[PDB]
């Protein structure tokens, strides 16, 4: 009659708190349980709906790297000695009175900043972060290189993968296999280009939360990686100006060689491959028409330039000759350095990030765009793109994508024809 | 809510800076901020917005795009609308108004309207 | 502009009578409505073409038919002798006006 | 099959594999280790939740555990070889909406008084 | 009954809910998340220590385990009759103060006894 | 024997204290409270895992629990009493390598057939 | 109280040198140690 | 203080844990004496 069993095959869409497995700024020796190899138990017959724009993993990891990022520069410097007025001259080369480690005394100290770190007050400058917020010189010894870790479900949890290849980010999936733990993604912070993580398996696919809507961020996956060649030239020396007892401050010292311009290049043929495949999707997704690649009008730095965190360097780079383009031998890229960085778009906080004595040089993959369109009535036959969005969720939203979390259920009860004796 | 800056008049050519602001609760919870334009005896029209957490914006057209700069400050909790280059075409009432986050699909709705700064273009 | 032509432009009704306001759109997202009065910002009536909006009565619902997207105002009070516009994402329509017979 | 085995089609194909999915079932306080003991926590809580319910309805077993309960409404009116046949588990589930929390009727009352009238015969016999 | 049924005043008044009773046994570092996950795990630990304690007396059923130990003292002198009827579980309990710890004479060798007993005999017919 | 009873030399000399052995299986931030949690959670968590396992095997005894499982191989080619006699239970364990995660050869397995035996049987007897 | 089981003809490997119990206390002192120095005053207004 | 605790500047002294490390005064009701843990 009444008959139950225990382990049957079946789930519900569920939440639960996600743990991962694989100095650095992310940890890592915690994220220890060690990944030993992937199942990918294909499930015959099972389909299932993926909405990447409703994804709790999403929403966990940004809240993971945030407590992670945070707790990391806990212990180090602070930089509220440096809020003084600077008598600076020429990058600028600035001079400062500090408190030595006897404070009674004081010193009368030099040390180089970007001028995107200064603001003038109105040669007298301060530090553009001395009224908003609190800067935290981060720790040398913390590396920012991108490890990747995967998101693994506890024991009465399981991820199912979307292995549709095409799919559009939402909707109905027809080909689904059970992991337990996500593949590897590296927790890269950009904007405007995606930078690393893994490209689409045959062509280059355009997902947007809704195409009409023209505050949605579209994201691009490319299938093939464009390599990008980034060069920070000069020849640095670092200097440490003590600021307490057992605390200093790491600047930036005279400059060895000449002063040069931090550039990316990117290989032209590459680029313009790339583009028209986008295109060749664009068209397919509106209606026909023209696609007009234009440039962010934001005006500001931090949202209309692309970045990059090469080496520990933060770079902002001017990507309009990727974009000022109409669709029916390389490219450099001048760069800017900033060391005040806000990461994340948190108010109360920012780091400074020290300065790297070596020259840097970087190689990453363009794996990926973000995209808004241009809106209002369109007056010919033509829509417009330019770089944007800029949410970081958006850059983990990408990656995630084909991941659901749900809830092993099994226990249950079917008929038959029996009774206990 | 929506407090905004007050109304008056400039000669053509001259430029304008309207500005809006409000609560901390309010304003964290507003995905975008949203301008709009009310000439006399016209409807409405949409100029543009501005993404409170990027500071990325997007525009109605081409001639407010190349003429109006549009900003927002998240330690202050405020927005700004510059206006350069008024001419007499640009009298209108303008309206600040709010998008709280949605989800795509839900279309554009605006629950909260500031009163409008009356701007004036006039020789 | 071939996006959200609105009709009727001016409806004569009497306090107590429903009115019928239509939107029809070159495109199917879905449609938004606000009620207006002269040195007033506008209202949110109903988003999401038939969910209202907090503080609005039950007097307010509409609806869909493929492109065309409709407002219904019934049991009309004093009050709603309004200006109302439909939205439809950065779109406007004309707008249509309520007056008493 | 591998973990889940889903949608062996008939039911019962994949009754032989649920053993395998129900064998599923240093660090301070940096984020990941919170996050791991809570995980940790979790796992059992359910895992104990489970096997105490089958506890009370005299199951110890896991393939099948017969019971003494009868169908008091048809609940979903199909005979046996409609269900366990051209059916995923996820499907018979999905059709029972109404007879979930109410699908256990009682079943641990008829366990109780089979085990009150196993010790009242040890004791007269 | 409700959740304790208590003082039924027969004893077995209430056996027939001892099942209702037995049914019965985001967060960061926030003061009450922490509280919250020390009283899971009290819950968990003190729930397993009542049937690893069941398990090693042969006992798996819940309303009554029937073992093979003798009264070896009167411990309370009293008929079964004066026990089961006119009295609260608790104040049967109350009655024992001697024979608490030392109430459990050995069962667990009786328990052992009797599993070597059947592998023997299964070995040996 | 006390609390381990080692190396009782005849492998069965301790056998009868396998229990013995079973059964032995405010605070804020501070370092002490932290690591009596953990602890905690790994004393059940370890506990648990073992249950699980010997509840899939049919075993939910303790002491002895026969199986249905012959040796495919001699794995450790001597007779009983060359085990079961001048020998420690460590020294018995120490002997396989090969037939340790290997030792069980589809015991599972070989339950679950039992239990859907034991299920046909009811349902047409 | 400690219940010292002695095991009949029972041998074991022990070293000094590579014991865990070792750097366990050693970490657990420490900890201990800054941990109930955390709230305590700091004298950086001495250091003229 | 104690000579072994300040060094010269070149009558004129500082504390010696002024340049390498922060200064921590243990508070009064800490004791230090050992007590056995097992
Ligand atoms: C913490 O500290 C920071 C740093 O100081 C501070 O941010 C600064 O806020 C001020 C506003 O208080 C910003 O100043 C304005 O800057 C614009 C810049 O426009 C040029 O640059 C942009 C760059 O993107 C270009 O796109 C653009 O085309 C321009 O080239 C100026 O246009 C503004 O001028 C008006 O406001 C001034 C207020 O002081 C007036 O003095 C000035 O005359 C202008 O207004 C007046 O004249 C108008 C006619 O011309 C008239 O219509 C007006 O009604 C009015 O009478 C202004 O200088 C500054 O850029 C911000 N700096 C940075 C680095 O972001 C934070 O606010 C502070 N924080 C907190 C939390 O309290
Ligand atoms: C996308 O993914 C790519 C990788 O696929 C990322 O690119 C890599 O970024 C990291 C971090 O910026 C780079 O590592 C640094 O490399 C410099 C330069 O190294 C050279 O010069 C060194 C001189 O001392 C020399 O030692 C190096 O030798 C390497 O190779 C030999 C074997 O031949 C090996 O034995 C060595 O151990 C090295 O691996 C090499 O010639 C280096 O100076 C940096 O060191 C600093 O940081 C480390 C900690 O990480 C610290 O220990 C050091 O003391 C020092 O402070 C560091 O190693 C890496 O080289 C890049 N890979 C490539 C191919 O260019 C890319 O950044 C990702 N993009 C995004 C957006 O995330
Ligand atoms: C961005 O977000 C918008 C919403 O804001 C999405 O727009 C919707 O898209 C879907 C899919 O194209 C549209 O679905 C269609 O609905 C029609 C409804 O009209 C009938 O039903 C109403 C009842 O309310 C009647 O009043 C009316 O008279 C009609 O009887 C259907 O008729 C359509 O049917 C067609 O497809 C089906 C398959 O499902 C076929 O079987 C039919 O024969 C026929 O070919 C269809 O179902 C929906 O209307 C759109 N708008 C709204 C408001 O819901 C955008 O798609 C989204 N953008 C992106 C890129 O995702
Ligand atoms: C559904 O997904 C599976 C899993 O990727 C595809 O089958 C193969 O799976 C193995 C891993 O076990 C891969 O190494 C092979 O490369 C996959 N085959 C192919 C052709 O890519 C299966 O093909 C997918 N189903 C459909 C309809 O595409
Ligand atoms: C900023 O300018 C000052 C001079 O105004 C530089 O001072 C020199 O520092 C070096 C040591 O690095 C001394 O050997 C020189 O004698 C100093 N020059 C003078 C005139 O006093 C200072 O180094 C410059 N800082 C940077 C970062 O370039
Ligand atoms: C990126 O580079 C372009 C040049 O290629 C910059 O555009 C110039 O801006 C100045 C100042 O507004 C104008 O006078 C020039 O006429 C512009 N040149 C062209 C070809 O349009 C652009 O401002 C740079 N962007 C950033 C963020 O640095
Ligand atoms: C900066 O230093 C120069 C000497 O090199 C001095 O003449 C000038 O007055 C100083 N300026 C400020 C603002 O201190
Ligand atoms: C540093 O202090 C001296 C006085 O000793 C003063 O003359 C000088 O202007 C100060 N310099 C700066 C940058 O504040
Ligand atoms: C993905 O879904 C589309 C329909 O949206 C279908 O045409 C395509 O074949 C599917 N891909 C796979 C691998 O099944
Ligand atoms: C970039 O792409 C190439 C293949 O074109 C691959 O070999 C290389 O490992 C990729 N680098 C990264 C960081 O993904
Ligand atoms: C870019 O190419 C130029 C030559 O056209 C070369 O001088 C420069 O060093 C290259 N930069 C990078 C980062 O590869
Ligand atoms: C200048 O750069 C070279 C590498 O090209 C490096 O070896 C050298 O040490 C640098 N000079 C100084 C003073 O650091
Ligand atoms: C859109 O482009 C395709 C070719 O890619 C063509 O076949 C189709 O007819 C075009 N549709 C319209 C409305 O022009
Ligand atoms: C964009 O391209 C045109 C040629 O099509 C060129 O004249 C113009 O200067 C370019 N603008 C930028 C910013 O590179
Ligand atoms: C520059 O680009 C080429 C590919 O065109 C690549 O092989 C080389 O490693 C890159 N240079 C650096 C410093 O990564
Ligand atoms: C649209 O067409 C007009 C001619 O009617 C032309 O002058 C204008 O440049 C065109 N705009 C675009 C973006 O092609």
């Amino acid at each position: 009659w009444v008959t139950v069993y225990y382990g049957v095959p079946v789930w519900k869409e569920a939440t639960t708190t996600l743990f991962c497995a694989s100095r650095n700024v992310w940890a890592t020796h915690a994220c220890v349980p060690t990944d030993p190899n992937p199942q990918e138990v294909v499930l015959e017959n099972v389909t299932e709906n993926f909405n990447m724009w409703r994804n709790n993993m999403v929403e966990q990891m940004h809240e993971d790297i945030i407590s992670l990022w945070d707790q990391s520069l806990k212990p180090c410097v602070k930089l509220t000695p440096l809020c003084v007025t600077l008598n600076c001259s020429d990058i600028k080369n600035c001079s400062f009175n500090i408190t030595t480690n006897i404070r009674d005394k004081v010193q009368k100290v030099y040390a180089t900043f970007y001028k995107l770190d200064i603001v003038p007050i109105d040669t007298n400058y301060r530090l553009i972060s001395c009224n908003t917020s609190v800067l935290t010189q981060a720790c040398p010894k913390i590396s920012f290189e991108p490890i990747p870790i995967h998101y693994c479900a506890p024991a009465g949890f399981a991820i199912l993968k979307c292995n549709n290849k095409t799919f559009n980010g939402k909707g109905p999936c027809t080909n689904v296999s059970t992991v337990q733990c996500t593949h590897g993604i590296r927790p890269v912070v950009s904007t405007q280009l995606l930078l690393n993580g893994s490209l689409a398996e045959e062509e280059v696919v355009i997902r947007s939360e809704n195409f009409t809507d023209n505050a949605k961020t579209i994201i691009v996956q490319l299938n093939e990686s464009v390599e990008i060649n980034c060069t920070r030239p000069n020849n640095n020396t670092r200097r440490s100006i003590s600021i307490g007892p057992g605390r200093w401050f790491y600047t930036t010292g005279e400059i060895i060689g000449n002063i040069r311009q931090a550039h990316c290049n990117i290989s032209r043929a590459k680029w313009n491959n790339t583009l028209q495949q986008i295109v060749n999707k664009l068209r397919e997704k509106f209606e026909n028409k023209t696609i007009v690649f234009n440039q962010p009008s934001g005006g500001d730095p931090e949202i209309v330039m692309h970045s990059f965190n090469c080496g520990g360097e933060f770079f902002y780079c001017n990507t309009t000759q990727l974009f000022n383009s109409t669709w029916n031998n390389t490219i450099t890229l001048p760069c800017r350095i900033k060391q005040i960085i806000n990461m994340w778009q948190e108010v109360g906080k920012a780091m400074y990030a020290p300065p790297i004595k070596g020259q840097i040089r970087c190689s990453s993959n363009i794996t990926g765009l973000l995209l808004t369109r241009d809106g209002g009535k369109t007056t010919n036959n033509t829509e417009i793109f330019r770089p944007g969005g800029g949410d970081m969720r958006d850059n983990w939203r990408s990656e995630l994508y084909k991941y659901k979390v749900v809830k092993i259920e099994p226990l249950g009860i079917a008929p038959t024809k029996c009774k206990r004796r | 809510q929506l407090v905004q800056s007050g109304s008056g008049v400039k000669k053509p050519g001259a430029s304008v800076r309207v500005s809006c602001w409000t609560s901390e609760d309010i304003f964290e919870r507003t995905e975008l901020i949203h301008w709009v334009r009310q000439a006399p005896g016209q409807g409405l029209e949409w100029i543009g917005w501005v993404k409170t957490v990027t500071g990325a914006v997007n525009f109605g057209s081409p001639d407010f795009r190349q003429r109006v700069s549009l900003t927002r400050d998240r330690d202050l909790f405020t927005a700004h609308m510059d206006i350069r280059g008024l001419t007499q075409g640009d009298t209108a009432t303008y309206f600040c108004a709010r998008q709280k986050f949605y989800t795509g699909g839900q279309g554009w709705y605006f629950d909260l309207w500031g009163r409008g700064t009356l701007i004036v273009v006039s020789s | 502009e071939i996006v959200l032509t609105q009709s009727p432009g001016t409806l004569s009704l009497s306090p107590g009578e429903t009115a019928s306001l239509s939107c029809t759109a070159a495109s199917y997202g879905h449609m938004t409505w606000y009620q207006k009065k002269p040195g007033q910002p506008p209202k949110l009536l109903i988003f999401a073409t038939s969910k209202r909006a907090s503080g609005i009565p039950d007097r307010f619902s509409g609806s869909q038919f493929g492109k065309q997207y409709t407002l219904t105002i019934t049991r009309m009070e004093p009050e709603d002798f309004a200006r109302y516009y439909c939205q439809q994402l950065e779109f406007f329509g004309q707008g249509t006006r309520l007056e008493i017979r | 099959l591998g973990f889940l085995g889903a949608a062996g089609s008939t039911m019962g194909a994949a009754s032989m594999a649920l053993t395998v999915q129900a064998r599923q079932l240093m660090l301070k306080l940096t984020v990941w280790g919170i996050k791991q003991l809570q995980a940790r926590v979790l796992a059992v809580e359910r895992y104990l939740k489970d096997q105490q319910l089958l506890g009370i309805w005299g199951c110890s077993g896991k393939l099948i555990c017969c019971t003494a309960v009868p169908w008091n409404a048809s609940w979903s009116n199909k005979s046996v070889d409609e269900i366990w046949g051209n059916m995923t588990w996820m499907q018979w589930e999905r059709e029972i909406d109404n007879y979930t929390s109410l699908i256990y009727t009682l079943i641990e009352e008829s366990q109780n008084q089979q085990e009150k009238n196993e010790q009242e015969l040890l004791e007269l016999d």
